[PDB]
RNA sequence: GCGGUGGAAACUACCAAGCUGGAGUACGGUAGGGGCAGAGGGAAUUUCCGGUGGAGCGGUGAAAUGCGUAGAGAUCGGAAAGAACACCAACGGCGAAAGCACUCUGCUGGGCCGACACUGACACUGAGAGACGAAAGCUAGGGGAGCGAAUGGGAUUAGAUACCCCAGUAGUCCUAGCCGUAAACGAUGGAUACUAGGCGCUGUGCGUAUCGACCCGUGCAGUGUUGUAGCUAACGCGUUAAGUAUCCC
């Protein structure tokens, strides 16, 4: 069903946000049905985006 | 490290002798006298000849800091000794100015100096040379600089202000170790022209406040005594209105 | 290329990446799982020098007098 | 197509106070460009999307003093592939300028999920 | 594979211990002349070679399952002796019989591997291998 | 039992040559909180400087000490500092163990998989010996927000040197050392060989599916849960044995 066939990255940011939730937190594995390695690459990526104020730790 | 050279024209012998004696002639400053011979180096502090570009040729030992001193040249042929910088190593270059990088041993304003930079041998005052700073390990951070007044945190914990147009020197000073020396024996301290301290309980009561009781002396005086009579613990001596109070910010803790 | 498997070859790599790690070890001392493994792969060019002086004499003591190994400990 | 002869694949994204010209802009484009290639870097190729609203409030202070609050930014994007060894300096002199507020920079490893 | 003999018997005894007919085992002089032996003793069914990457496997035929796999009476015993810790030895008078001669034991001696029935006849001792229930 | 001598040559031992399946090397891949070192980041908290405001805050089973009209708490704006890294996180990953998780980059240790590319038994264990080794503790220098042994006050209680509360010093942090112990636990030494399955996961490889993500079937390597044989005093263990055998400590 769905699937990632486009490079994952920091900067892509409607992928990242299908997997970030209303509040900004990081929505768990089990939820977005991802194979691990593909989890840990979102996350790390969220993070990073995170980082670069491309996406917001808390909100307004 | 440490090599004697011939005598540059920086090492003279003139000086004031008697040490502790003023005009006259009465022991001021007490337990000074004996101790070895010395010469004075001339020290550059102001720093102030400007843009050529400086040499470091060696390194020596004073004897009248804790700190070490550098002979260096300069393409001109004058040579000066500057306070040797902490890391700083024979061949290295440095130079003063206003536009200038900014690494160990160079010499600028404190407009130009980057904020959170440590620095040594600070001039409180325009041209009047270097002052603040100057032992062994000593090192003042430049914490933040507003109007026409820079700020610094001094060796001691002391947070003050002073003037943004005033040199100063990146690097903290060298010779860090000196004071982890444990002299070890009476004559090491005699070396120094440091002579031997009477306490004050021990000696009869006309020639200080805690005089001879009969076995041994608590100090009776309600407080602990000066030779002169003033208490002797936390009595704070800062003259109260001193024109550099507009400047002081937080005291030495 | 020669033998990448015969015992010369194998104690050369051995030798040369050890020689390398000292620098490692050397910068960082504080690093520990580098160093286990240090001795390990030295543990490994020993036994193969033990090996090979146990079969031939002449290849060993050519061996370890070319690549600069330190003489065996049976003395 | 990229092909690095004994270097290594670099992406470096640097963030830049809004207030900026283009001129000032490419004045940092060619500086940092310049130092790449001074630190042996084969292909420096540079890309730009600039002034987007940033996630959250960003404080930067200046030589002058000044503490600058942001809310927009300038993205600059890197990709460039130098030896292991240079990539030290090139991050502590981003963070130095006054006109970088947030600066970081990546590695990148080919994708296969 | 410290030891092959105490392998080869050890397989036989796990594969019987689990009703299995099937055995593979790692071939050698000493696995085939023993697996011949056990044969001509009619304690195995049959056996045969197999070649594959220059291995060798004898697979090993055992005798059926005793009138059901669950009420079994009988079990097929096997114990090494000789192992490589102990090396035990025997003369002619001392070499050993098994429940009174019901099982065996096998020994290796100057004529080749045999039982002990042949060390009798022919009078000679040597390294006991093993002993079979 | 010991000694001499004549024979036998399977096994151990020796001598000479061989062989890859054991152990390695090269090659090419790929996952990773492995380690050390250097950069950067945000919440929250505490204190300090202001503006508002103007009687209680805080706390307990119920209270009181404490903080507050010298303007507390609350709230908005500013600075400064240290320590720890929410969500991701999972009956998940790596590590020899201890342990390891905000992010990044650099130096580097292993592991596994696929190919014959190569050496050709180089193996397994290990008395002594070495290295690492949570926390507390100690020496020397820094650092000190929160927490908090000790200590003090308030209660509770016959008593309370305790549990509860209010304060709070060592220490917790960093650098360089020392100490060498833990329920350092899987309460299970290491290597090898061999013995039903079922349901799972991680890393990879092959075939299929499409020609790229699944998908399926499978090969390995590790990791988790039920359970047959067998074992066990019972509980239970059960291909990651506590089963059947060999070797070393
Ligand atoms: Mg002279
Ligand atoms: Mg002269
Ligand atoms: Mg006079
Ligand atoms: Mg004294
Ligand atoms: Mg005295
Ligand atoms: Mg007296
Ligand atoms: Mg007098
Ligand atoms: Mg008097
Ligand atoms: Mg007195
Ligand atoms: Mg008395
Ligand atoms: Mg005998
Ligand atoms: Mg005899
Ligand atoms: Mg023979
Ligand atoms: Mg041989
Ligand atoms: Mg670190
Ligand atoms: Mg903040
Ligand atoms: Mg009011
Ligand atoms: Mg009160
Ligand atoms: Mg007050
Ligand atoms: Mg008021
Ligand atoms: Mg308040
Ligand atoms: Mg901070
Ligand atoms: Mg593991
Ligand atoms: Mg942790
Ligand atoms: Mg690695
Ligand atoms: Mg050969
Ligand atoms: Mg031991
Ligand atoms: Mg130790
Ligand atoms: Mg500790
Ligand atoms: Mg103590
Ligand atoms: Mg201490
Ligand atoms: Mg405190
Ligand atoms: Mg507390
Ligand atoms: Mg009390
Ligand atoms: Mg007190
Ligand atoms: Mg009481
Ligand atoms: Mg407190
Ligand atoms: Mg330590
Ligand atoms: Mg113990
Ligand atoms: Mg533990
Ligand atoms: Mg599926
Ligand atoms: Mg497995
Ligand atoms: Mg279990
Ligand atoms: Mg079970
Ligand atoms: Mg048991």
């Amino acid at each position: 069903p769905i699937q990632s066939g486009d490079r994952i990255d920091y900067r892509n940011m409607s992928l990242i946000s299908r997997f970030i939730s209303e509040q900004g937190k990081i929505l768990s594995r089990r939820v977005n049905r991802l194979t691990l390695k593909q989890q840990r690459l979102i996350t790390s990526a969220i993070k990073q985006a995170r980082i670069l104020s491309l996406l917001p730790f808390l909100n307004n | 490290q440490v090599k004697s050279n011939p005598r540059n024209n920086l090492i003279s012998g003139q000086r004031r002798c008697g040490k502790g004696r003023n005009a006259r002639g009465i022991i001021t400053a007490r337990h000074r006298g004996g101790g070895h011979k010395r010469l004075y180096r001339k020290i550059d502090f102001r720093r102030n000849e400007k843009d050529i570009y400086g040499k470091i040729v060696t390194i020596e030992y004073d004897p009248n800091r804790n700190a070490y001193i550098c002979l260096i040249h300069y393409g001109d042929g004058e040579k000066r000794y500057i306070l040797h910088p902490r890391g700083a190593i024979i061949g290295d270059t440095i130079v003063s100015g206003t536009e200038v990088p900014i690494k160990m041993g160079n010499a600028l304003p404190l407009t130009d100096m980057p904020l959170g930079t440590a620095i040594h041998n600070i001039e409180i005052t325009l041209g009047r040379g270097g002052q603040l700073a100057r032992a062994a390990g000593a090192v003042a951070k430049l914490i933040a600089k507003e109007g026409k007044s820079a700020t610094l945190k001094l060796p001691s914990g002391e947070v003050r202000l002073i003037s943004k147009n005033c040199s100063a020197t990146v690097g903290q000073v060298g010779n860090v170790g000196v004071n982890q020396k444990r002299l070890g024996r009476a004559g090491s301290k005699r070396w120094l022209g440091k002579r031997p301290v009477v306490r004050g309980v021990v000696m009869n009561p006309v020639d200080h406040p805690h005089g001879g009781g009969e076995g041994r002396a608590p100090i009776g005086r309600k407080s602990p005594t000066t030779p002169w009579g003033y208490p002797a613990l936390g009595r704070r001596s800062r003259k109260r209105n001193k024109y550099s109070d507009n400047f002081i910010i937080r005291r030495r803790s | 290329e020669e033998n990448k498997g015969s015992v010369e070859f194998q104690v050369f790599c051995f030798t040369n990446k050890i020689r390398r790690l000292t620098l490692h070890l050397e910068l960082h001392k504080k690093d520990y799982s580098s160093q286990r493994g240090l001795r390990k792969t030295l543990g490994k060019r020993q036994r193969l020098l033990a090996y090979l002086l146990k079969i031939n004499g002449v290849r060993y003591k050519e061996l370890i007098s070319k690549l600069n190994i330190r003489e065996l400990k049976t003395r | 197509p990229q092909c690095p002869p004994g270097l290594r694949q670099y992406e470096t994204m640097a963030v830049l106070r809004p207030d900026m010209t283009e001129d000032e802009r490419l004045t940092l484009t060619q500086k940092y460009e310049e130092l790449l290639v001074a630190g042996g870097a084969m292909y420096v190729e540079v890309f730009n999307r600039g002034v987007i609203p940033l996630a959250y409030s960003i404080k930067r202070k200046n030589k002058a003093g000044e503490t600058n609050n942001y809310l927009d930014g300038i993205y600059l994007l890197f990709t460039y592939f130098t030896k292991p060894e240079s990539i030290s300096p090139l991050e502590a002199a981003l963070v130095t300028d006054d006109d970088v507020i947030r600066s970081s920079s990546f590695k990148i490893r080919k994708r296969k999920y | 594979g410290k030891d092959t003999i105490a392998d080869i018997i050890t397989c036989i005894r796990n594969a019987d211990m689990n009703r299995k007919g099937t055995v593979r085992i790692v071939s050698t002089n000493i696995t085939e002349n023993i697996v011949k032996i056990l044969l001509r003793e009619g304690f195995i069914e049959n056996a045969r070679k197999h070649q594959e990457r220059n291995k060798y496997f004898l697979v090993l035929t055992l005798r059926h399952r005793r009138n059901k796999k669950g009420p079994y009476l009988n079990t097929f015993h096997l114990k090494r002796v000789s192992r490589p810790g102990l090396r035990i030895y025997s003369n002619y008078q001392r070499i050993p019989r098994i429940l009174g001669g019901m099982g065996i034991a096998i020994l290796s001696t100057s004529r080749g591997i045999m039982t002990d029935r042949e060390a009798r006849l022919e009078g000679i001792g040597g390294e006991i291998l093993c002993y079979i229930w």
